[PDB]
RNA sequence: GCCUGGUGUCUUGGGU
């Protein structure tokens, strides 16, 4: 996948405009290193 | 793990066997284990580290 | 049926008796200004430069506590809600901050005052880091020396208490009834002589003591209820005290909605 | 790391209702209901209001447990009226009282302005 | 490290009092007075300006490392 | 038995928060008269038995940068060694303990009294105080 | 290539690792690293 | 295109 350990913004929810990096792309549900707190989420690719 | 599957719980020094007692999970948030108040006796258990 | 009566008014601080209610209705009156009235606060904070001798993380949190004018914030979304990429104008004000020390000696001390308002809901009075005259320099944030600096551009959003205590409006909320425990809800705790070892209430002469002879009213109920509700400057008393009842209202409809909705 | 989300406390999750009602069927006229996403701050002033009412004979909450934003409020009326009819009763009342309540505090405001 | 921004306890903004605070230090009032003329009534925040503690003086002495 | 509640809001304005610090230090060894290990960014083709992490936080000179934040088993300082008689390197690179995570703060390049180079990389976090977290008067 | 930074007189040069660890201007030997070119984000909370 | 290894022996200081 071509998207892995690029830094992303996330733009709607709770963690909207957050800086985080692509941890894990297995299917659909990302893993984003949130970069504010310590930790990391599941995310669906549209947001 | 889920909810109401056994676990064997256990404070060291097990000088005597309610040192060990089968409890029911509940899973919840925060990092703390979370005894009900009663059992912190026959551990001779408490809550100072 | 409910009655106020004001005692003293400022800005920042009104005093003021209520009474015929329930004591459960000005609690929930006293916890909602406390929890559940919006305002608004700085939430990310986008550090480009800091050389100063703070912690990047440590001068952050000290940004999210500065209060925000918040007074037309009930026409603002929350982020959470807005249907647009990103931030725009109608869910975010964007703050930017820039300080620099030139000379080798002496601090450059960086006040809340040099917080300046780049972007926002136009035209709603919402945004400015609040001031209490015109030559105050407000609230300290560093201190920097020679060639330090510190460039920092801030996002301010609508919030709640519930979330985290920097966006709550009040700071204490003073609160008793009973001066002279008639409804004998507390039981004193004495060494000799109960009413000379405790003091007396601030609101003593506005209510009269216990007769020597008369018998227990075992049918009073609290009735009274005299509060102070201070702020911080992000809203003004006035409109904490009517917001707190309007939010409060909202919840309930909401409450009241949903049972006509799940027949 | 096991710390919650602090916006969990009032945000209602899409597949879960703010409201559920249950009947009690062990003793007549009964109802279970079950509040989401709140607090003591919307419980207790539902719970005073009712128990002023003629026809609710048993009204009660418990916040189970403070770590989770949610109550349970048991609620038993006569034979005559609806439980869940009455609810609607006592919250119609309060946002009476309030509005009322918000406007004699806007006069007595203007005067000491 | 520096005055923080609220009191603890209950919340009120003393973080904009600290240079008044000492400015009345200079002019020979107590502690006691100069709190009271800053308008901190309640308890909660005099500890916070009473008993701060200002290191960031001495963080800022030593020679910037840029 | 022990136990006290703490207000949330008093945390939330900064009551008993704390800096939290943690330095690696790491140096290249010598093998042999030209045989030294090497800072840099290994190449998955001529390295051998690389760690299961990251490495894309990693610059050109083998060093991590202050402001990139990190997570566990994260590399932050490339090294290799050399496998003994292509493809002929061995990773022996440092990751950040599994169990932690914060920002990289300053990077420390010199050399030691044997000249070859040596590093050190210090991570700070902040530690908000929570349930279970330990106090005393 | 890399942005350094000189611990005695602060002049910023780069270097690509085979160049030996000082300081162009003094001599220093105690060398850092610049920050990232990356933007930093914190909650402020 | 599945598998996937990072040390030991001490000493010292601590926790209940
Ligand atoms: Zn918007
Ligand atoms: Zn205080
Ligand atoms: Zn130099």
């Amino acid at each position: 996948d071509p998207t892995l350990n690029k830094t992303v913004k996330i733009r709607q929810g709770g963690y909207k405009g957050k800086i985080g990096i692509v941890k894990e792309a297995n299917g659909d549900r990302f893993r984003v290193e949130l970069h504010n707190p310590n930790k990391t989420i599941p995310i669906p690719c549209s947001f | 793990l889920m909810d109401d599957d056994p676990v064997l719980f256990n404070r060291q020094p097990s000088l005597h066997k309610m040192s060990m007692m089968a409890h029911r999970v509940k899973v919840m948030p925060y990092s703390t284990f979370r005894l009900n108040l009663s059992v912190t006796s026959p551990y001779n258990a408490d809550f100072d580290g | 049926e409910p009655k106020v009566n004001i005692i003293n008014a400022q800005d920042d601080e009104v005093e003021l008796m209520l009474s015929d209610v329930n004591l459960s209705l000005a609690n929930s009156l006293r916890r909602t200004m406390l929890a559940e009235v919006p305002t608004l606060a700085i939430d990310l904070v986008e550090i480009k430069m800091n050389t100063s001798v703070l912690a990047d993380e440590f001068i952050s949190h000290r940004l999210g506590l500065i209060p925000l004018v918040s007074e037309d914030v009930e026409e603002m979304k929350y982020s959470r809600d807005c249907t647009c990429e990103d931030y725009c104008d109608e869910c975010s004000v964007v703050l930017e901050l820039s300080a620099r020390h030139e000379g080798e000696e002496g601090t450059t001390d960086v006040y809340s005052s040099s917080l300046i308002k780049v972007s926002g809901p136009g035209n709603l009075n919402v945004g400015e880091p609040v001031r209490r005259d015109d030559y105050d320099q407000g609230i300290l944030l560093c201190k920097l020396r020679n060639h330090q600096e510190l460039n920092i551009r801030c996002i301010a959003k609508k919030g709640i208490a519930k979330e985290h205590a920097k966006w709550s409006p009040c700071s204490a909320i003073a609160f008793e009834y009973d001066p002279h425990n008639k409804l004998k809800h507390t039981d004193f705790w004495f060494e000799v002589d109960a009413k000379k070892e405790w003091p007396d209430s601030k609101y003593a002469t506005w209510e009269e003591p216990p007769k020597p002879g008369e018998v227990f009213d075992y049918k009073a109920k609290p009735n009274r209820f005299y509060m102070t509700v201070e702020t911080t400057g992000s809203l003004k008393a006035n409109q904490v005290f009517s917001r707190g009842i309007k939010t409060l209202q909202e919840k309930l409809a909401n409450v009241l909605f949903e049972l006509e909705n799940s027949r | 790391m096991n710390a919650p989300d602090r916006f969990e406390l009032f945000i209602l999750p899409d597949d879960v209702p703010k409201l559920k009602i249950t009947p009690d069927s062990r003793v007549p006229n009964c109802i279970i209901i079950k509040f989401e996403r709140e607090d003591h701050t919307l419980a207790n002033l539902l719970r005073e209001e009712l128990a002023l009412y003629p026809d609710v004979t048993f009204v009660a909450y418990k916040v189970e447990h403070p770590l989770f934003a949610n109550f349970v409020m048991r609620l038993q009326t006569e034979e005559g009226t609806r439980p869940k009819q009455a609810l609607e009763r006592a919250c119609a009342s309060i946002i009476n009282k309030l509005k009322t309540l918000d406007h004699k505090f806007n006069e007595e405001w203007n005067i000491k302005n | 490290m520096i005055i923080p921004v609220r009191c603890f306890s209950c919340g009120k903004v003393v973080g904009d009092k600290w240079d008044a605070y000492l400015r009345l230090l200079e002019e020979g009032k107590q502690e006691g007075d100069a709190l009271d003329e800053l308008k901190l009534k309640r308890y909660c925040c005099r500890r916070m300006v009473l008993t701060h503690v200002d290191l960031i003086e001495k963080f800022l002495r030593y020679n910037p490392l840029e | 038995e022990d136990s006290m509640i703490m207000n949330q809001s008093s945390i939330d304005r900064g009551l008993f928060r704390s800096l939290f610090f943690r330095s690696y230090m790491d140096q290249e060894k010598r093998f042999g008269i030209s045989i030294v290990e090497e800072f840099e960014k290994p190449t998955r083709a001529t390295t051998l038995r690389l760690k299961h992490g990251t490495y894309e936080k990693l610059d050109e000179d083998g060093l991590i940068a202050p402001g990139v934040r990190v997570s566990g088993d994260d590399i932050i300082i490339g090294k290799t060694t050399p496998i003994p008689p292509y493809h002929t390197k061995r990773d022996a690179s440092t990751p950040l303990r599994s169990t932690e995570n914060g920002i990289v703060d300053q990077v420390l390049l010199t050399t030691n009294q044997e000249g070859l180079k040596f590093v050190k990389v210090r991570m700070r976090t902040t530690k908000v105080p929570q349930i279970g977290d330990k106090f005393a008067s | 290539g890399v942005k350094y930074t000189c611990g005695a007189c602060a002049h910023n040069f780069s270097l690509n690792k085979s160049d030996p660890v000082r300081c162009k201007e003094c001599g220093h030997r105690v060398i850092y690293k610049a920050r990232t070119k990356r933007m930093i984000q914190f909650d402020a909370r």
